[PDB]
């Protein structure tokens, strides 16, 4: 009944900097490692350490191989390109670390990629951090322009089409122009086979297929199958070959320092350990968990940095590493360690992550403002027989967390009631420390979606039952199978957002965009006059839907069109089983169809369409035409019309009127006409519901909305999340509405029963009744007001306070005044004892 | 700060007079060590 | 009865300066146009012509367009290349020219293909016929190879085993290390429709696939199909739009000349026509014959010379032309011309290709001494119906080809007994007159190869029964269908030698030739102790052709793998109306199989079998040692042991133990493994019975063997002509032994009976016997020995006297000594009253 | 022998400042003109 902290100490502790006494590094290494830390994380369009910059070895190098590999099959070009990348590159190794390596040739830098988009590298150019030497550069970001992915997907569109996906309004830019890339890691065939093993398999299947050319009978509508299938074993022989190399200079490095600088007989030892893990690993199998964490982030740097940018982190970690924690810490047969070793590792994996800089273009570091870049992992959920996956790999992944408090990487968290309390009590304690994460996916449901895109399988091997249950989320939002095999290799696949709010606004004005970017916008589906009829309104926004989601899924194809042919990804295909069996490219063989794209601001179209058809065409209060003016005029006059529009039936209100129109709006056009569109990979495309970060700055590219809201007034609080100021039944309330759609969500907890004996209780309470509710997501923010106005005011003393923002955590500190008061605005969620009978609790 | 280590004849990327350029460095944050392959001079 | 010359004033004319007096140009123009003549042809690896030598300026600007066309579709990039060179080519107008056009900056000169085989375009650099500047023309050819034909098709195949195909022994090198080519024109398309017409159609489709690939709701598993059809018609477009400009600066220049260079009132008038006829031709449909000739030209200048390297002149010229002759001759509709006029244009466009240099090999100058290139068009044959196909466009080609004597083109003429009389008396003289054609091939035997190989059809689209009739000789030997769709467009299809003489020398040493290359040449099939029955040389020969015959096909196919994919041909593509269809390009799209390969020197590996089986497994005369020893040593001891060889059962003298061996041999091995074969095409590889000039070479490429022959003597007759010497039972005897093979025929005639008035009677008697002996092919040499020997002593005064080699004509005295002997040699046929009972003549 | 001539504005090929280098050569053989596109020297 008494809601005094659990530590007596935190009874002393001002309650305005309580975040500021809650890191507790495992030792003091880490300690250190996080002092020093090489951050990487950006605000307001610029790095918030002065020494970020971006390099240029990763550039000179690849267009080197570029001019020297022509003639050559584009997937060996591809290899070579990696390769003389990976041989040339001068090699990083900074004090305290025990897991090496780094995607640059400075510490305080990151590779840029003209190889994807040329504008990316062109914006690069144009800024304080331009590679060096900047003529150079731009020499090289000339010559790669007509051989750049952008320059071979837009020709097969109109100009017109493209310029009105840049504008990034009603639809997101097509990855091609932007660079921006997601992938799922085949981290599993590295670590239990090791590089050297996937030589053999191709260098077998190679010499099978040269005799199989050279077999009489020649049947020429057969043998050439041969052609693609050696050159791309060939290319995977190249790249493996390269990253053995790579990291075995890593290693030499490391003996080098240890035996010619390295002042200190304890790291000398340390060096020497560490050059010998680089020496074997990732040539042979892992066979300690040191070493399975070191071709971890090896493979981690190749397949989201060297060979390619791929923003994320989408892993299985607990499940992957767990074999070898078991050799390491539990049976102690290579490599022993404690507990608190595994502990302390994954500490300075963090630490890592959080010096990783990413080459991501300017445009996408304005959505996430205050981080480096979205790296999330995933842990928990259930294994192939449905039973628990939790372990002690998954509690000193989360202690670790708990301990450095960093902002990256994420968590996410699958939970299903098989779930055993002791790890979900490590779960409770990173989120009653405000840090954000884990969030929770629902488990069940994931592994649903996984057999239901199996079954589009194009090759009739997607994922089976058991394999269903090995998802991960690849980026913020979305399910994705993890292993040795049908693992995502591309954002093509799946990602990407689109915007109803935009779409709606628009189809009252004949499809051009008065608010933002002052163009047509969209197709001319005909004027207010035109439209006699709300069944005319719901066409409009119709066609305005289909025109705009066809776009956002033919540039998705298109550019994996491209990708497998000029974009091969050697490496990743020789990692992938199914790559490695039948001879193709990561990019071309799609055995797990996973064809995703994010719906946001549907809600706010949703709720305005409601006060369209009861205030226009069912009562006649207002034409077409005042509520245009109205809008136009945002809001100026018309005060009583705007309070009025809001006071219509809105989402989440119980409101038959109000539900019976938004549940045929999500079914038909939202999720309807979105179905009817079929991917690269033989399956629909699915909407998501949820909402990464762009909502902050698709509200502020929004007009006013007859929901209520004004000009640039942003935004919904999630992608299901109800709009801000409106949930006003409590927070159990908020779990019906978002239980309504069937066919992510934002929550505020008071501070002090959280930093309680009792806050475990209530809160495995409530995650109990989310999972029942069959609600897909769901993350926590526990922070008072108090400490982050103290933050605002004596920002130095509050370095440490760490908030959760939209799909990512991020340093208050480092966020901007504006984006700092948006989420302080934010009311924080009590609940009474009628939402405690309603959640099942029991104390 | 430019040392010069000549690649031992047994690794996977020995070439002939090639050798890693070891410097050490250090900023603001902390030490580390840069290596660059080099042929010779 | 008496042989008196039909012409009285052939009686006072020296009989061995008969041919010196035959020549009759229709006009004074031709009469000067064949004394001016820029020669191309060469002998003893040596133009004939002072001034013949490589041209510069179509490698020039085809790189510099490839350099600039970085990144873009290469069916694109090979459009741009072709519009480079066509926009930029020095054109060139000659005097007394009508038929106006040439493939290089110079008349004297021929351009180069360094896109096709790096070490041809070396060895003119390394020649006294070098492009010049030769240091630039080696910075292009060295540019050029990695992107070169063979380079790309070079490393899917052992190393060893390309070496063994470049000795040219057992195989003949593969198209894409020499650069030979051939290709069937659709000429037809040209001239019906015009390049205008086709553009539009392209154009449209464009539209269309925009238009689908923008069409709700998308489909990833389809909809990207639309990309290789866009990049396809759009280069269709490129090369059309340059070939019509390219034309028309073409014309540009004739009026220019008139008005500011030619002084003759009568030439000027004349260049203002031929500049209406560049104008309109080939942008619009031709509507008289001089628009059709022209058009033909043009066409073959861009399909056989700047667009690809490509021999041949394969075309049905008198079914083509036919309409355009009807229109301005017959019915004076257009262009309006007498017969004579038509006579003469053909005249000009035989002096044309006498002009015109090609930029061929010098390993392929070699094989054909005495000629510019392989130039054969097909006349006579029958149309869709099966009636008589001749018609006075027919009598035109041939009065042109009698009147002016030009070695090129030579003709084929298909024989039917529905071929009128009128036109078979033309076809006699050109015969009579020595030129060596027409060549005679059975016109049904040809329309069913036809048919047979349209069952193979992979998009069930082959040639139908009616379309069947419509063939020609692709080269000197293989039928392929004419006409607007379904033509062959490369070698890659069909062509290419292999020589069983070779592969059985070798199967006695254990697969290593010893007379020629000094090496290994096939697989250690076993010593000659292990051969210790006549089944193991059997099997023996079997895995030596079994080898060769697969690494002679799947080099065509790998070719074909890459000709699509880098080597494009927008243009062909264009004015095929399946390429047009289905947007593909020439190379992708194969309606129509044509897989043939030549089997040159099979009856010699045939006789020597049969000396083999009886004298050293049967009566055991002779061990394998002994014989081996006696081929080792030439024939130098074992004398009577040669003429006993000799001695045995050959071919062609109706032997039971002879002629079982051989159809065994022929269904089995040579017909019967190489049909197991399937190429690009899914059709079958089938055999052609003949030489094409091979066997003089490859005779002196071949060693002794069993068959009585010693070492280098060369060689077969023809591809089933009976060894020079051995046919002791007259001309219908040897009717009689070519009849046999049912699962080319060389004949001599004697001078006074041909030049007499009854020797049309007795010449058509003999063609109808051979057609109902169902003989493929025939050709006639009509030359007196004396006349011969004084073109030998006095060269100077023998200029126009022609012979017939092997599958081409050629000047007598622009033919080597040596090779001039071998054709002498050669004993004059008679008949006698025995043989023409057997003919069934009517006198 | 050099002359120049402008390409027509209306012609296919039709650039700015292009035209035809049209000269007159004669050798053994006989007489020829050649036409090569040059821009404005
Ligand atoms: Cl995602
Ligand atoms: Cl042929």
């Amino acid at each position: 009944l008494n809601f005094t902290p659990e530590d007596p100490a935190e009874e002393t502790i001002p309650a305005d900097e309580l975040h500021e006494h809650l890191q507790k590094p495992s030792t003091a290494r880490t300690k250190r490692l996080k002092e020093r830390c090489r951050w990487k994380h950006a605000s307001a369009g610029e790095f918030i350490e002065k020494s970020v910059t971006a390099g240029i070895e990763r550039m000179r190098y690849l267009t080197e191989a570029h001019k020297a590999s022509e003639g050559k099959p584009e997937a060996i070009r591809r290899a070579l390109g990696l390769a003389n990348v990976l041989n040339k590159s001068t090699l990083v190794l900074q004090e305290d670390e025990f897991i090496v390596g780094y995607h640059a040739e400075d510490p305080n830098m990151f590779p840029l990629y003209p190889e994807l988009s040329h504008m990316a590298v062109q914006d690069y150019l144009r800024s304080d951090y331009s590679p060096q030497p900047a003529d150079e550069a731009a020499a090289i970001n000339e010559y790669w322009k007509p051989h750049s992915l952008q320059s071979k997907c837009q020709p097969y569109f109109d100009p017109a089409d493209l310029g009105r996906m840049y504008q990034v309004s009603s639809m997101e830019a097509p990855s091609f122009a932007s660079g921006y890339n997601s992938i799922v890691p085949p981290y599993e065939t590295v670590l239990e086979d090791g590089l050297l093993a996937r030589i053999k398999l191709a260098e077998k299947h190679i010499a099978e297929a040269q005799a199989d050319m050279s077999t009489f009978p020649w049947n020429g509508t057969k043998g050439l199958d041969n052609i693609a299938k050696i050159d791309n074993w060939k290319a995977m022989v190249i790249a493996c070959k390269a990253v053995i190399s790579w990291a075995r200079r890593q290693g030499r490095l490391c003996k080098i320092v240890a035996e010619n600088f390295e002042t200190d007989p304890k790291r000398q030892a340390e060096l020497l350990e560490i050059a010998d893990i680089c020496q074997r690993i990732p040539a042979e199998p892992c066979k300690g968990l040191k070493d399975a964490m070191q071709a971890k982030f090896f493979t981690f740097l190749i397949c989201h940095a060297i060979e390619r940018y791929a923003s994320g982190y989408a892993q299985k970690e607990d499940t992957l590493l767990w074999p070898y924690y078991k050799a390491s810490v539990v049976d102690k047969k290579f490599q022993p360690m404690s507990h608190m070793d595994a502990v302390e590792l994954v500490e300075m994996e963090r630490l890592k992550i959080s010096e990783h800089g990413a080459g991501k273009s300017r445009a996408y570091r304005e959505i996430f403002p205050g981080s480096n870049d979205l790296f999330i992992l995933t842990v928990g959920g259930t294994n192939a027989k449905g039973e628990d996956a939790c372990n002690d790999m998954t509690d000193a992944i989360l202690e670790a967390a708990k301990r450095i408090r960093t902002a990256e990487p994420s968590i996410v968290f699958r939970y299903s009631k098989k779930n055993r309390e002791k790890t979900l009590r490590w779960v409770f304690e990173c989120i009653r420390d405000g840090l954000g994460y884990p969030s929770i996916k629902h488990d069940e449901i994931g592994t649903e979606q996984m057999k239901e895109y199996a079954k589009f399988s194009l090759n009739g091997n997607g994922a089976t039952d058991e394999e269903a249950h090995n998802w991960v989320n690849v980026l913020c939002m979305s399910p994705g199978i993890h292993g040795r095999r049908k693992t995502q290799k591309t954002r093509s696949e799946g990602g990407g957002s689109i915007f109803p709010a935009k779409l709606l606004e628009i189809s009252l004005n004949d499809g051009y965009d008065w608010s933002y970017a002052d163009m047509q916008l969209g197709p001319k589906t005909g004027d207010l006059s035109s439209l006699k009829s709300f069944e005319d309104v719901w066409e409009a926004f119709r066609k305005q839907y289909q025109y705009a989601i066809n776009l956002c899924i033919s540039t998705k194809d298109v550019s994996r069109y491209f990708e497998q042919r000029f974009l091969q990804m050697p490496f990743v295909s020789a990692i992938d089983d199914g790559c490695m069996e039948l001879g193709m490219d990561a990019c071309a063989l799609s055995e797990q169809p996973n064809g995703w794209h994010n719906p946001i601001t549907t809600i706010v179209a949703a709720n305005s369409l409601v006060a369209i058809k009861k205030l226009v065409f069912e009562e006649k209060k207002y034409t077409l035409e005042q509520l245009s003016q109205a809008l136009k005029a945002n809001w100026e006059g018309f005060e009583e019309m705007r309070v009025d529009f809001k006071r219509a039936p809105k989402w989440g209100n119980d409101d038959d009127y109000a539900d019976g129109i938004i549940t045929r709006f999500y079914e038909e056009i939202i999720g309807g006409e979105m179905r009817k569109i079929t991917n690269y990979s033989g399956g629909p495309v699915m909407p998501t519901g949820q909402a990464v970060g762009l909502y902050m700055e698709v509200g502020s590219r929004t007009g006013p909305t007859p929901d209520g809201r004004f000009g640039g007034e942003a935004a919904d609080d999630g992608g299901i999340s109800p709009y801000m100021g409106t949930d006003k039944k409590g927070p159990t309330a908020v779990l019906r509405s978002v239980s309504k759609v069937q066919k992510l969500l934002n929550q505020r907890l008071s501070v002090p029963i959280m930093r309680s004996k009792h806050g475990f209780e209530i809160w495995n309470s409530y995650i109990k009744t989310w999972h029942d509710l069959n609600i897909d997501h769901v993350q926590f923010n526990v922070v008072s007001t108090d400490e982050m106005r103290a933050a605002q005011r004596e920002p130095e003393k509050h370095h440490d306070l760490i908030v959760r923002v939209s799909g990512y955590s991020a340093r208050f500190v480092d966020i901007p005044t504006y984006g700092q008061n948006t989420i302080i605005a934010r009311q924080e969620q009590d609940f009474s004892a009628s939402d405690l009978e309603f959640l099942n609790v029991e104390i | 700060c430019a040392n010069f280590f000549p690649v031992p004849k047994d690794a996977d990327d020995y070439e002939a007079g090639k050798a890693d350029c070891v410097r050490e460095k250090e900023d603001e944050k902390g030490k580390y060590w840069l290596s660059k392959p080099i042929f010779e001079n």
